[PDB]
């Protein structure tokens, strides 16, 4: 993995030594490049993982998530650079590290072969986030967005870490390896309910779970939209694979200590989604659809089998893709009219033809449109829900219609209709801006159209 | 008035100077080459380039080995009457079941 | 053809009744099929005939890989992690073969019924019952393992499918 | 001229000459792994007479 | 080879290909119309190839060219089934698509965009032929929600429309719905088959359960626009009359229909759900038909049509007649298509007129489409040897004589009755009488696209349903023996709904006027469903959604519960802790009865 961790510590430099007008076409150059290095590990094994050396591995759960991040990193880039013309060079090169940092943190978490260094790595993945957060989100709630977001991710990972040094002292070793080859039953105990509800409850706040959510419209409205896109993307997929790496030595416990964890998040996805029907932020809707997805792919790892598990890899990566989508659209229209209400600007279908038309490919893809591999984990999860019991049907097919009616609600009221007739500096869309949409957009379809790359280990 | 505060700036638009810009930068030059990378790199190396390579990645999952071993299998087990699934993965004799 | 073999993919012998004409009328069909073969089917054999000509001078071989035996779970001493770690690669391995041959029983079925058509209630009884074992097996094998299967965990139930096993025949012969 | 534009476009090398470090370092973490290298039951044979070991 | 599949595949692609050109100089001119017509002209030709190798020997394949993915013993690969279901509808849904194509050249011709409105057709046309041609349930759902999405783009064609805003999120609710039916059933076939395809499923499955068979008739009701979830399809006249005449009432409203139809035989294995299926038809094609019976708008009451004949479908398939079912698919989807191309005809001559209180005159003003018109209502009405003829009077017949429910069969008898009324009210009002519409007399039908299209339409209303009877094998035992008046039920009460509907409209020419009356004002305004279940329910919904999720939930006690008590728990103790004067009496005093705890507690 040294062949990816590497060139972005060699990125940093670069950034930080780079001319004042070249930082960007740089650290995009750059940036993809180290992505199509990346494209190497979805070459995955049939039997074992990708053991590389005794700190890092990959699988075929960490390679998708892995190129995902590298691919995102440049689209980061882009909004940024959108946003960020007036910063001073220190300010702008401060910007871009805190990106590069970002990324390097992922890429070290989700190859991490430990449970205590993959802690540490997906703790450390708060301070740039939180500094990206405070320091460059526009409005006066960002301060009160990162003390949110860190203290609800901190209150969850302090008895993690607890859960995760008691392990090591029992068993010897942290090591995936060890402790899957090596793993026993857990016998029904009030200790052993208890280091199972500090792992789950620690990764369920970072999903996050219903009822646990709070944090997360407040980060992702309030955030720039850099860390709109990395929250969404990335940074929500780190509690499934939490989940799915630690839920290895909880059985069976898990098989009685999933209801109430269950009923959370299917009533809260019916919820959230009825919250995205009754919004008045463009941004906290996307936020919820987003909490509406993880709760879903939450059920799915509680249900814990093997068709949960790829429809649940399919549905991460198809809502990072999506959601970063949505957030970029939103902030475009945002750069048009500094204001995130959705009802402010109207009839940027007949303003902006093809900009339209991301709006409804992203909106179609939100919903899941088959054959899109956000129908494809949907399907899977909702077909396992029917085998583990038969009215998660009902709760599924609720979710989708309110699902389909907030994603054309929000399509027809932020293109359809009449343009406002004040607002007359919606300048026609950048190039940047569409290269953006289709870079985000492309990906998807081909991912459609190669499925099994983005199923997990249980294909 | 508490303050010596400066007033906010108009908005400031990039095609007021610059007609054909794709959005990168003020400076033109600078701007059409970020758009020339940009669409470069990210279009044809890393889509194209990319998606051919997973498209013909080596089959290291082993389905088509798979499907070989499973063919021979089934040859051989109706062959001979033998059952095609056998109703045991390990062997009762090597099992030592607890009295 | 060769390229799979006729055992295990069977098909019974096809067919064709002989046409009997009963009018002076033409046939558009017969007239449309040697359209056909006059204007699509020379032209894709001529252009399959040179690309096949094209492989022929540059012909190379590849291969199948061949695992031997090794020692499985049962064979394997407690927290020996060698020995476990090549006893799971195994039973992954034959997991997956196993997977595939079901498939391949669940094709012929499909084929079976699809050929037979309108009386593929009856036709189709021999692949049904092969389909009924070797679905019955696969699931006793591998049902409820869990999204953490192991070599371990299938041992434990087929050790306790074989305690009920047992327990069931000591009461029988009590 | 060059050297001007040397001065600029120097920091373009970084990334792959931290790629190329990057490989090399990954080649001498395997080559301390070679603890079971040819012993494992399953890969297990006899060496070619002109190769020296089966993986590097 | 055999050139089945190859000729049926070829028909596919070719039909996929001016998508490809959609990014083209051709795309940018005024040539793509008519290119996307001349394409599907070829392809309905190089379509009825394969329907005429049938007809002689009865050919039906499989073509599982290209393999999807694996999921462990779950195989998905792209499958086509060619069977006589699809090498019959194919042919029949390319002649529409072609005539409904040329009529939008000439209907269409001021519009801005007619040329993504060519290519959203040709897409619906392509959705709708995979939905058709699937063979595993993944890709029949992939066709389904793909009509459904068009649907969707092109019922709210005018984005500036707010009631075709609405018309488009209703019809996509509705069939939203109806997909919560089909992925319950697609996930019951996997789960208790092992497999999403027809030959496992068939095989599998020897006596079907109710909660698949539910499952399969909720989602064919929800697509069929069925009672309960009928709304959504007179709602969905809000589109341009091309995309009415289309998508909806000829090809894509039959979707749950012939969904039902593909799975014939689990259906034949049970029988409560399909007691439920002939139940939910005899009420759909009643309730429609009472309701078109005294609409004022044209499109309106052609739609009401479609759903009636939609619910006459679906009682056909409740009976165990699903060959009969898919005959009349074919035969409706003739006839229907006309009469919705002779009223957009009707609507572009009176200058945007949908209105047939302001209709009158037409019969002279217009010729072609008044005979066009009149032939189309007697195919429909079931005149005794029109294309409707070789469908309807087999269904009449079929319920007539089989052990069916009292009451299914006396509503199916009074939905012809008011088949035959309404279109004796859209004759009458349109056609006969003196002219009500504005002076200014624009009326032109002489168009050789609007004539060649209706002309196309119009051979096939009155033969078509002659040749594919007869060319077809017998796929059920006929009824040859029955009493004289039950052979003549279909024409008796067709006349007399003739003969009453006709003395009613002539009433209205009297120098008399009365108020409305209770069963009028029912009738008239839907039945009340519209209001109330789309009032009520949404009301509450809604309200429920920000009152109780957002605000009482969300925004108040999720915010009471950890962060904010926590919150105040801290700054309470800080406030506490540091509330200290520095006072070294006060905290020396602390310090003496600490040591004496200290002392005296810790031993
Ligand atoms: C390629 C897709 C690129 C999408 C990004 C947008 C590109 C764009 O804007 O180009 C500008 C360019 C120029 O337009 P313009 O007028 O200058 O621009 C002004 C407006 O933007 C003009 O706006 P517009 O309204 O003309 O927009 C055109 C188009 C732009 O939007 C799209 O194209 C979006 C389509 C995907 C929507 C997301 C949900 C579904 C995802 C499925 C993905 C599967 C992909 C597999 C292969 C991937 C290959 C990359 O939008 C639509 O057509 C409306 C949405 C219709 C979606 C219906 C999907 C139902 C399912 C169909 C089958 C799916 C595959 C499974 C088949 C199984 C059996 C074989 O657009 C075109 O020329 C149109 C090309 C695209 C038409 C649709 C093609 C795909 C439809 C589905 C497949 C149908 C079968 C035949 C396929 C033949 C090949
Ligand atoms: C909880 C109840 C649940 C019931 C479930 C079952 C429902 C079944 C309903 C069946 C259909 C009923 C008739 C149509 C109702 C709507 C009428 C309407 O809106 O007309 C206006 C509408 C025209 O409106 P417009 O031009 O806009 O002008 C506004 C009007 O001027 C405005 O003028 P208007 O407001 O004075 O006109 C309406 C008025 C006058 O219109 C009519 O009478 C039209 C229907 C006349 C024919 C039906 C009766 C005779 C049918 C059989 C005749 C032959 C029998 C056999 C004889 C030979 C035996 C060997 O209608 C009535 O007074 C009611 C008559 C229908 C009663 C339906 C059953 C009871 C409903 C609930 C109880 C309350 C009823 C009283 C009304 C409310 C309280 C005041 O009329 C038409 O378009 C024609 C309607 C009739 C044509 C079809 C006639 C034949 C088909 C129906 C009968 C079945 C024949 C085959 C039987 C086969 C058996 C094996
Ligand atoms: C002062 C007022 C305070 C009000 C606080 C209200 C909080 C409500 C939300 C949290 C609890 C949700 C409970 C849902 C109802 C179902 C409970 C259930 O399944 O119980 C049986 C379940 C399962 O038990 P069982 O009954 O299935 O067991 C039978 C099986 N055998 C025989 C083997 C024993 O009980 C448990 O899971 C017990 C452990 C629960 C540990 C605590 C975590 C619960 C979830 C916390 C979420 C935190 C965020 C959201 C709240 C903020
Ligand atoms: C057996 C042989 C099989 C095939 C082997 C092929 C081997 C090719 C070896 C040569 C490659 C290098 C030379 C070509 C590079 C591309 C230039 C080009 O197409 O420009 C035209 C296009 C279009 O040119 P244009 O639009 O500027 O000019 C049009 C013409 N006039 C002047 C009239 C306007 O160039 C661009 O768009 C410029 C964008 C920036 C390009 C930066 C290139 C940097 C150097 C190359 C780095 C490549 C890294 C790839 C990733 C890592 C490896 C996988
Ligand atoms: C303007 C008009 C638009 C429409 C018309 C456009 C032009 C016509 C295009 C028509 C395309 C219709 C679909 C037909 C596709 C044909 C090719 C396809 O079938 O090939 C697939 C190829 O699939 C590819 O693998 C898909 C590439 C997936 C790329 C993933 C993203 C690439 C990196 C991007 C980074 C972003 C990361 C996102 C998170 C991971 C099938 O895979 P496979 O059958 O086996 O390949 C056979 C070769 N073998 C046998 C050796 C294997
Ligand atoms: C299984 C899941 C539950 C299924 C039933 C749940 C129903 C929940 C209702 C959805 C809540 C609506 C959320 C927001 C939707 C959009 C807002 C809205 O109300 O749309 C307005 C729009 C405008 O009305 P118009 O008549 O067109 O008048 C226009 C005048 N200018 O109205 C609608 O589109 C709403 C239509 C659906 C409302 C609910 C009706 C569904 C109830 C029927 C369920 C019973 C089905 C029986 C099955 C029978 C087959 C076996
Ligand atoms: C009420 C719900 C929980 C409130 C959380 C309040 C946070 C501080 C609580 C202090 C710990 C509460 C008791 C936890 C149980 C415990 O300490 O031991 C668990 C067990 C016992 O070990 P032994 O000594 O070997 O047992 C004897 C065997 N012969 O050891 C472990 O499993 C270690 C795991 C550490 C878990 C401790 C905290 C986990 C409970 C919190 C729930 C999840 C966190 C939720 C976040 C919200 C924060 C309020
Ligand atoms: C002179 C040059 C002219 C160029 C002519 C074009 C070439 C025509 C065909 C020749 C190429 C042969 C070919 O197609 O290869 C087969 C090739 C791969 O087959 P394999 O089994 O992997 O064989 C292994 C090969 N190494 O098949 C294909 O790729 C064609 C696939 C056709 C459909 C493409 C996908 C359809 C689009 C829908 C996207 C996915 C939808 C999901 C389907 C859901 C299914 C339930
Ligand atoms: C196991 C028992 C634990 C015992 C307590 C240990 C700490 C537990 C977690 C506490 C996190 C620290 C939160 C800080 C509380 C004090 C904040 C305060 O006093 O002010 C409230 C302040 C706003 O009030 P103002 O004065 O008007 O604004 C100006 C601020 N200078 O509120 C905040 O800004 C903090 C809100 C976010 C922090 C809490 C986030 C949710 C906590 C995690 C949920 C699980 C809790 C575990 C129990
Ligand atoms: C008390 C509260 C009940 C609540 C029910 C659910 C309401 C919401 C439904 C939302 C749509 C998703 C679920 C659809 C369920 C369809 C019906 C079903 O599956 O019922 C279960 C059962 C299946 O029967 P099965 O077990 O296969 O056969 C042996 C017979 N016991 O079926 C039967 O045995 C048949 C029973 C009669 C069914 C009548 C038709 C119901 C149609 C519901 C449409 C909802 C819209």
């Amino acid at each position: 993995m040294l062949k990816i961790i590497i060139p972005t510590t060699m990125l940093l430099p670069m950034t930080w030594m780079s001319k004042h007008n070249m930082i960007w076409i740089n650290a995009t150059v750059h940036s993809l490049l180290i992505s199509l290095i990346s494209l190497s590990l979805l070459n995955q094994l049939g039997e074992n993982s990708l053991n590389f050396s005794l700190t890092f591995f990959s699988d075929s759960l960490s390679a998708p998530l892995l190129v995902l991040t590298t691919w995102l990193l440049p689209l980061m880039l882009m909004a940024s650079q959108s946003h960020l013309s007036k910063e001073t060079t220190t300010r702008k090169k401060l910007y871009i590290t805190m990106l590069i940092l970002l990324q390097l943190f992922l890429i070290m978490t989700f190859t991490a072969t430990e449970l205590i260094l993959f802690y540490i790595l997906f703790e450390a993945t708060l301070v740039p986030t939180l500094i990206i957060i405070t320091r460059w989100g526009n409005q006066t709630e960002r301060l009160n967005a990162g003390l949110y977001f860190l203290f609800y991710t901190l209150a969850g990972s302090l008895p993690l870490l607890v859960a995760l040094v008691y392990i090591q002292n029992t068993t010897g070793s942290l090591n995936f390896l060890i402790i899957h080859y090596w793993s026993h039953p857990l016998s029904n105990s009030w200790s052993n309910i208890f280091m199972w509800l500090a792992c789950i409850m620690a990764f369920m706040v970072k999903m996050p779970l219903y009822g646990l959510h709070l944090w997360l419209p407040k980060a992702h409205v309030e955030a720039p939209i850099a860390g709109s896109m990395v929250l969404a993307a990335v940074l929500l997929k780190l509690g499934g694979y939490g989940m799915m790496r630690i839920t290895t030595i909880l059985n069976p416990l898990t098989n009685y200590m999933a209801y109430p964890f269950l009923m959370l998040s299917m009533w809260g996805m019916i919820m959230t989604s009825s919250i995205c029907l009754r919004q008045t932020d463009l941004k906290s809707l996307i936020a919820y659809s987003s909490v509406s997805h993880m709760a879903l792919v939450i059920v799915a790892i509680m249900i814990q089998t093997p068709w949960s598990f790829m429809g649940a890899t399919a549905l991460m990566i198809a809502h990072g893709l999506t959601s970063s989508m949505l957030f970029c659209l939103a902030n475009t229209n945002y750069e048009r009219v500094h204001s995130r209400t959705m009802i402010l600007a109207r009839g940027l279908q007949t303003l902006l033809p093809l900009m339209a038309t991301w709006w409804l490919v992203a909106s179609l893809t939100n919903l899941a449109l088959p054959p899109s591999i956000n129908l494809i984990g949907e399907l899977f999860i909702i077909t396992a829900s029917f085998s583990w019991s038969n009215i998660t049907i009902i709760l599924m097919g609720m979710n989708m219609m309110i699902t389909a009616l907030y994603s054309l609600y929000m399509l027809i009221t932020t293109q359809r209709g009449k343009y406002t007739h004040h607002i007359n500096n919606i300048k026609p869309s950048f190039t940047r801006e569409n290269a953006l949409m289709a870079l985000h957009i492309l990906p998807l379809l081909l991912l459609t159209l190669n499925p099994k790359m983005i199923l997990g280990p249980l294909y | 008035i508490r303050l010596q505060e400066d007033p906010d700036p108009e908005d400031e638009n990039l095609y007021e100077k610059n007609p054909d810009s794709h959005g990168y930068d003020k400076d033109p030059i600078v701007d059409l080459w970020n758009m020339r990378v940009v669409f470069f790199f990210g279009f044809s190396i890393v889509l194209v380039l990319g998606s051919t390579f997973v498209a013909y990645l080596p089959d290291y999952r082993m389905q088509e080995w798979a499907r070989r071993e499973a063919e021979r299998l089934v040859k051989y087990r109706e062959a001979n009457g033998l059952p095609l699934m056998e109703s045991n993965c390990f062997d009762p004799n090597k099992i030592q079941l607890p009295e | 053809p060769d390229s799979w073999d006729k055992d295990v993919y069977p098909e019974p012998p096809r067919r064709t009744p002989a046409p009997a004409p009963q009018t002076s009328l033409p046939n558009p069909v017969t007239y449309l099929t040697k359209i056909f073969d006059l204007l699509v089917d020379r032209p894709v054999t001529l252009a399959r005939e040179f690309i096949e000509q094209q492989h022929a001078k540059n012909r190379y071989y590849y291969y199948h890989r061949e695992f031997r035996r090794v020692p499985d779970i049962t064979e394997c001493e407690e927290k020996d992690i060698l020995c476990m770690f090549e006893a799971e690669m195994q039973w992954r391995r034959d997991y997956k073969v196993d997977q595939e041959i079901v498939n391949i029983i669940q094709e012929r079925l499909k084929a079976c019924q699809q050929r037979e058509g309108e009386s593929y209630r009856q036709n189709c009884a021999k692949e049904l019952e092969q389909f009924t074992q070797v679905s019955k097996a696969f699931q006793d094998r591998y049902s409820d393992l869990g999204a953490h299967y192991s070599a371990r965990k299938c041992l434990a139930k087929q050790k306790q499918r074989m305690l009920a096993e047992r327990k069931a025949a000591k009461e029988a012969a009590a | 001229n060059v050297l001007q534009i040397v001065r600029d476009h120097w920091v373009h090398i970084l990334v792959p000459v931290g790629f190329v470090f990057g490989c090399y370092l990954d080649r001498r973490s395997d080559e301390k792994l070679t603890a079971f290298r040819n012993k494992s039951l399953l890969f297990k044979r006899e060496l070619r007479p002109n190769e020296e070991v089966t993986w590097k | 080879m055999n050139p089945f599949a190859s000729l049926t595949l070829t028909t596919l692609t070719i039909l996929t290909i001016p998508i490809m050109m959609s990014n083209s100089n051709i795309y940018k001119t005024n040539l793509y119309p008519n290119y996307v017509k001349t394409t599907v002209s070829y392809a309905f030709t190089l379509s009825l190839v394969p329907l005429l190798m049938f007809m002689h020997t009865g050919q039906e394949m499989i073509i599982s060219n290209w393999h999807w993915m694996t999921l462990q013993t779950v195989e998905l690969s792209l499958s086509f089934k060619m069977d006589y279901f699809s090498v019959m509808f194919i042919p029949v849904a390319l002649f529409v698509t072609w005539s409904i194509m040329e009529f939008s050249m000439w209907y269409m011709h001021s519009d801005p965009f007619i040329n993504r409105f060519f290519k959203y057709l040709l897409l619906f046309l392509i959705t709708m032929m995979i939905l058709v041609t699937a063979n595993n349930l993944f890709q029949l759902f992939i066709g389904w929600e793909g009509v459904g999405i068009m649907s969707f783009l092109l019922i709210g064609w005018w984005h500036g429309r707010t009631d075709a805003n609405t018309a488009a999120l209703q019809a996509i609710l509705y069939n939203r719905i109806g997909d919560i039916g089909f992925v319950l059933s697609m996930a019951w076939f996997l789960t208790h088959s092992n497999a999403w395809d027809l030959q496992q499923i068939f095989m599998l499955n020897n006596e079907c359960p109710n909660m698949p068979l539910i499952g399969l008739l909720l989602a064919a009701a929800g697509k069929s626009a069925q009672f309960g979830l009928h709304p959504w399809l007179p709602s969905a006249m809000e589109g341009p009359t091309p995309v009415s005449a289309l998508l909806h009432s000829s090809t894509m409203v039959v979707a749950g229909v012939f969904l039902l139809i593909r799975f014939y035989p689990l259906m034949e294995t049970n029988k409560l759900v399909q007691t439920m299926t002939l139940c939910l038809g005899a009420i759909t094609t009643l309730f429609t038909a009472l309701c078109a019976i005294t609409q004022n708008d044209i499109k309106k009451i052609v739609a009401f049509s479609t759903s009636s004949q939609l619910g006459l479908m679906m009682v056909t398939i409740g009976i165990n007649q699903p060959h009969l079912a898919f005959l009349h698919i074919c035969m409706h989807a003739f006839f229907k298509a006309m009469l919705f191309m002779c009223s957009g005809s009707i609507i572009h001559s009176l200058n945007d007129e949908q209105d047939i209180r302001k209709m009158g005159g037409l019969y002279k003003a217009m010729p072609f489409t008044t005979t066009a018109l009149i032939i189309g209502s007697l195919a429909l009405t079931g005149m005794p040897y029109l294309t409707g003829f070789y469908s309807k009077d087999l269904i009449i017949e079929a319920v007539n004589m089989s052990y069916t429910n009292a009451w299914a069969l006396l509503m199916t008898l009074i939905a012809t009755s008011l088949t035959a009324a309404y279109s004796t009210r859209i004759i009458f009002f349109a056609f006969l009488g003196k002219p009500r519409f504005p002076p200014l007399v624009l009326i032109n039908e002489n168009n050789p696209l609007l004539i060649n299209s209706i002309k196309r339409l119009l051979i096939g209303s009155i033969f078509a349903g002659f040749i594919i009877s007869n060319n077809i094998p017998p796929m059920t035992v006929p009824n040859t023996t029955m009493p004289l008046y039950m052979k003549m039920t279909a024409l008796i009460v067709t006349i007399m709904g003739f003969m009453l509907a006709l003395e009613l409209n002539n009433t209205t020419y009297y120098l008399k006027f009365k108020y409305p009356s209770q069963t009028y004002k029912f009738s008239n305004m839907l039945g009340y469903y519209p209001s109330i279940m789309h009032r009520l329910p949404t009301y509450h919904n809604l309200s429920m959604s920000q009152k109780s999720a957002s605000s009482l939930l969300d925004l108040i006690w999720l915010e009471t519960i950890l962060p904010k008590t926590t919150s105040f728990i801290q700054m309470k103790m800080s406030i506490m802790v540091s509330n200290q004067k520095g006072l070294i009496k006060l905290y020396f005093l602390s310090f003496l009865i600490t040591i004496m705890i200290s002392m005296t507690l810790f031993n």
